[PDB]
RNA sequence: UUUUUUUUUUUUGACAAAUUUUUUUUUUUUUUUU
């Protein structure tokens, strides 16, 4: 098992509030999932964020297993986690896919975009859906930062996060970059909390 | 040569070494090379070439269908299809792709326990559009048991003794082929007794050395 | 009718991503810096190659266009948006 | 653009460290006081690299020429192989393995060549790293008569470990009388750059042991005509080459094929007094490294300035001087006072270039890192870019 | 789903099911005892009604039937015994 | 497997779902092997050294293998809460 | 301010019988003398 210092902090839960990554789903939580946290009244069900923070800590335990860094790809046809995606790729060694998949990405070289992955991360399991089909096809492993009622297809180590607002994919995708900084790298985990303002990532506007 | 792929290189640099291997992690092959160089032995077999017509305003797109059967004699076969304006190059793209689609054979014995394996180790079946095949383990001295084509495969496929069953139309060797091809790979896929015992679970060779065999740049 | 050619349209697009210093917004200028820039074979073609870059220009000058980027354009990435200060967390 | 510093170990040993080689994993470190000394590139970022340090005492005399070889063959084994010349002219092999739980490097020797070669004087060596061209790995070596020596290294032969080192070939002097060969290289096209204290570069086919070409001094004159690091670009045919006028550093790089020459590396103005000799460095050139993405070229001079040169633009890319403090600005050029050489004496000895993350850090993957050692016996290490 | 233990479920997940699909069959019908407004003393009565009951001694109306559950008339108190 | 004086044979001894236990066999290219860490102190990677988890094809397919895959990791020792084995 | 808005439709029956098509692996030079 991980180190106590590697557990959920204060300071990391109220960043979490405040994103509103804790947010479910409106319709349903899939039973599919466990992740839920008792309901609220008129309204969405709330998520174990303790279980969230465990989750992260293995997929990037898994990023860090993986040897090249750069075979490790950000899938992004949600404009609101693009901008992520790459912030992301910059700081890991991992590459990125923004915009359109364009299939055969990972499914036979000739075109330019053919990449072979070791692993894929994933934003949205629902409209990126042709990109973890695609991961099926050739041995891939995929981690997606799943919502409650969004689909459950091929996705292993699934984060149950919100996936609506602005303020959630780039934290969790932030949070990703600075655990495979934690791990195989230079910060140390409790004296540096890392000065890199989670502002850095979400959307445009315009 | 020069391989595309990460499998490609990896053969090429004397990494891999045994098709086995690629089998137990379960890496899909893209390049017929690849293959071809691990296993050397292994010679195709034309069963049968029909033609196929499209119909056209004008007349008709008498393309050809070709059937290849590729093997060695030691539980490796592969089933290959394609379709071509010409012959030739229908043939030659079929054993390419029938190359790509290798799958093993876990061969072994009808009853006695003696020095090496002769027959298929439990009764499968392999279904491909109305036709069924059931392969079933025959004892020492009886041969292969089949229809002429599926006794070829068998021939190729490196195994000796052999009872088959089929049902449905079996005139129209494609689907009997197929199903033949399905019920031989499905002889991995079914739980013995002797394989109840926990593995530790290797790790890929394309996982050990990625780094030191990745996608290559080197402008100049 | 008088719709512009893939060779005509693609090269042109291919000519403002490489060197988008140069081809000012006037056709006849382009015209002549065509034929120095880069090799073309007929007259008619190397001047619907000129027309179409004079367009392009035009309609760059007004907003980005999405196909076509020239370094130029690049810049925005750190600096993409930490924009506009709202003036007068909790609570 | 700029090159941010990791770390810097001072007072590695007690005489110069002459040549400095990396794998995977670490980087070995020769020097004239007769310690073989493994660096670890797995570093901390907050560590001195004299806590992850592991030394052995070799030869008394001194050891100027050191390589390293870390690859896999057969399943998974990690085969570390560091073969080193010392200053008596011995020739000696050691596989580096670690302990399981412990983690200490021991140094296991290995006297895979008999007593009647391990006889003769050598000097410079490498190991040709191969990829299934050969059947196993190749190297090669210098000596005082210029007899170039080749093997056919066989770590395995029926899977068990039994090394042997059959003889490919010995590649004899270029001109009679004899020349002493000053360094060598080998590339993966599979060409033999043998150099030569002359300005004599020898160029050898590997496959019928024939020389297919040379060059010789573009000093027809002795001021310091010889070559002082023999140099290829991995994949492509560049090849790069280094010597000297009266007191300076003149790189020269050529094609391999046709021969044909290509640029001579080097900086004008009046700070040179105007400059007839169009000259890289205002001191000797120590060495020279290509990077393993191929594009842009290190070079260190005895005048303490890495100087970087990008072969696609002809032109220097940025300079760093390791042993005086001079960042920020660079008005760049060679200093070269009325007496000789340059008012900057510093010792600069060896350069390297390191893949794509062997380090470990911020300054790790995304960029490419640099190792180099000095006089005063600081070595240290470099990462690059700075925009990730 | 998959891998679970059924043996032991959760009160929350096994109150929510109907009496005939838990894992030993068990009826939702506590018993309850009245304090009637006229006496003073208890009446024993099952909580679905069936009948229509009045009390023990001063017969008037304790709990009309329905669909379900017996409703008891007017403010009278109650135990679950 | 083994014939008559010992000596094994049925060339390659397939992997097994970590879930499951069902053979993966060579063209079921849907199954996964994932690769975790072992950590030490201050956390980090230590390159080399891995927990591996392989996951069949089919149970990917039918879109369980995150629960089967959060017990894997929690009855091994690399977790506390997660999964229920009281649903 | 779910939100605009639409109007219809003849007659044309037949065409003699027989009448295309099939194969598997791939490979080109010339020149004596001192």
């Amino acid at each position: 098992s991980l180190p106590a210092t590697f557990d959920l902090t204060p300071e990391d839960a109220q960043l979490l509030l405040a994103a509103n990554t804790h947010l479910g789903a409106r319709n349903v939580q899939v039973h599919q999932e466990p992740y839920v946290f008792n309901a609220r009244p008129d309204g969405v069900h709330v998520i174990n964020v303790g279980k969230t923070w465990e989750k992260l800590v293995l997929a990037a335990r898994i990023i860090a297993a993986i040897p090249n860094p750069e075979d490790v790809v950000a899938i992004s046809s949600r404009t609101f986690g693009q901008r992520a995606v790459l912030k992301f790729a910059a700081h890991t060694g991992a590459t990125p896919i923004a915009g359109r998949f364009t299939p055969g990405s990972f499914t036979n070289y000739i075109t330019r975009s053919f990449k072979e992955p070791r692993l894929v991360i994933v934003t949205d399991p629902r409209s990126d859906a042709q990109a973890i089909k695609e991961a099926s096809y050739v041995n891939i492993p995929v981690i997606a930062l799943t919502d409650l009622d969004s689909p459950s297809e091929f996705v292993d180590v699934a984060i149950p996060c919100n996936n609506r607002g602005k303020h959630s994919i780039g934290l969790i995708w932030y949070l990703l970059a600075r655990e495979v900084l934690r791990l195989r790298g230079a910060l140390v985990d409790r004296t540096q909390p890392w000065s890199i303002m989670p502002d850095l990532y979400f959307y445009r506007d315009p | 040569w020069v391989p595309v792929t990460k499998l490609g290189r990896l053969v090429k640099a004397g990494k891999i070494t045994t098709i086995e291997e690629i089998f137990l992690h379960s890496l899909p092959v893209k390049e017929f090379q690849i293959i071809d160089t691990l296993l050397p032995g292994l010679q195709d077999e034309v069963m049968n070439i029909k033609p196929v017509q499209k119909q056209t305003r004008a007349g008709q797109r008498t393309r050809f269908k070709a059937v290849v059967v590729v093997g060695d004699s030691n539980g490796h076969v592969g089933l290959g299809i394609k379709t071509a304006k010409e012959v030739a190059g229908a043939i030659r793209a079929g054993i390419i792709i029938a190359k790509l689609s290798v799958i093993p054979i876990r061969r072994g014995y009808w009853g006695t326990n003696l020095g090496q394996p002769h027959s298929l180790a439990t009764k499968t079946t392999g279904k491909c559009g109305s036709v069924t095949v059931r392969l079933i383990p025959a004892p020492r001295g009886s041969g292969i048991v089949a229809s002429p084509a599926v006794k070829k495969l068998l021939q190729l496929a490196g195994v000796e003794d052999v009872y088959t069953q089929s049902n449905g139309k079996t005139r129209t060797l494609e689907n009997t082929l197929k199903a033949a091809f399905v019920a031989i790979g499905n002889t991995y896929g079914f739980l013995t007794p002797n394989l109840w015992a926990e593995q530790p679970l290797p790790v890929s060779p394309l996982d050990i050395y990625s780094d030191e065999a990745s996608a290559q740049k080197k402008r100049f | 009718g008088r719709v512009r050619t893939k060779t005509v349209k693609r090269a042109s697009k291919a000519l403002i991503e490489r060197y988008y210093p140069k081809l000012t917004l006037d056709f006849q200028t382009n015209k002549r810096l065509c034929d120095e820039i880069a090799t073309i074979q007929s007259k008619r073609l190397r001047n619907k190659i000129a027309g179409y870059t004079t367009h392009l220009m035009k309609r760059i000058q007004k907003g980005p266009v999405r196909g076509i980027s020239f370094k130029l354009q690049e810049e925005e990435r750190e600096r993409k948006d930490q924009y506009v200060p709202e003036v007068s967390r909790s609570n | 653009k700029v090159f941010i510093a990791t770390a810097n170990a001072g007072k590695a040993h007690d005489a110069d460290i002459f040549s400095v080689s990396a794998c995977n994993s670490f980087t070995v470190s020769c020097s004239g006081d007769g310690y073989l000394k493994v660096w670890d590139n797995k570093l901390l970022d907050n560590e001195n690299p004299k806590d992850k340090s592991y030394s052995h005492f070799v030869h008394k005399s001194g050891l100027h020429h050191v390589d390293v070889l870390q690859a896999i063959e057969r399943d998974a084994f990690e085969l570390c192989l560091v073969a080193t010349t010392s200053f008596s002219g011995d020739l000696l092999f050691y596989r580096i393995t670690r302990e399981d739980e412990t983690k200490k490097v021991i140094f296991e020797k290995l006297d895979l060549l008999d007593s009647d070669m391990k006889k003769h004087s050598f000097w410079a060596l490498k190991w040709g790293a191969s990829n299934d061209r050969l059947l196993s790995h190749r190297l090669v070596a210098t000596d005082v008569k210029g007899t170039t020596y080749i093997w056919k290294f066989h770590p395995f032969a029926d899977l068990n470990w039994s090394p042997t080192l059959e003889l490919q070939g010995t590649v004899e002097s270029p001109m009679t009388p004899s020349q002493f060969a000053t360094s060598v290289d080998i590339s993966e096209r599979g060409l033999i750059a043998t150099g030569f204290n002359n300005g004599t570069v020898q160029i050898s086919e590997l496959s019928t042991l024939r020389p297919l070409y040379n060059f010789e001094s573009q000093h027809s004159m002795n001021n310091s005509n010889s070559i002082r690091s023999v140099k290829f670009s991995p994949q492509g045919s560049l090849l790069a080459i280094a010597h000297d006028s009266n007191s300076f550093g003149c790189i020269t790089l050529y094609e391999t094929e046709f021969g044909e020459r290509i640029g001579s590396l080097s900086v004008p103005t009046h700070s040179s007094q105007a400059s007839l000799g169009e000259f890289a460095h205002s001191s000797w050139v120590m060495s020279l490294s290509f990077n393993d993405s191929g594009e842009t070229l290190c070079s260190a001079g005895w005048d303490g300035k890495l100087r970087f040169w990008d072969v696609k633009t002809k032109e220097r890319i940025t300079t760093l001087n390791m042993h005086c403090d001079d960042i920020e600005i660079e008005e760049d050029i060679l200093a070269v006072d009325e007496h000789g050489d340059s008012l900057a004496e510093p010792g600069v000895f060896d350069v390297k270039f390191l893949k794509k993350g062997w380090r470990s850090g911020m300054g790790a993957d995304l960029n490419e890192s640099l190792c180099c050692v000095c006089l005063d016996r600081s070595i240290r290490w470099f990462r690059e870019a700075g925009g990730k | 789903v998959l891998v679970q233990d059924l043996l032991h479920p959760t009160a929350a997940s096994e109150a929510r099911k109907h009496k005939l699909k838990t894992l030993v069959q068990g009826p939702r019908s506590y018993f309850l005892d009245v304090k009637c407004p006229g006496c003073l003393n208890i009446t024993t009565v099952f909580s679905h009604a069936q009948t229509a009951v009045t009390c023990e001694s001063c017969s008037t109306i304790l709990c009309t039937p329905t669909g379900g559950k017996a409703k008891l008339s007017e403010g009278t108190s109650f135990r679950r015994k | 497997m083994e014939n008559d004086k010992g000596q094994l044979v049925e060339l390659y001894v397939p992997r097994k779902c970590s879930a499951t236990n069902r053979i993966i066999k060579a063209d079921d290219h849907a199954s996964v092997q994932i690769n975790v860490a072992k950590v030490d102190e201050e956390g980090r990677a230590i390159p080399g050294e891995y927990v591996t988890y392989a996951l069949s094809g089919y149970v990917r397919s039918r879109g369980e293998s995150d629960d089967s895959l959060n017990r894997l990791a929690q009855n091994d020792g690399l977790l506390k809460n997660v999964w229920s084995y009281s649903r």
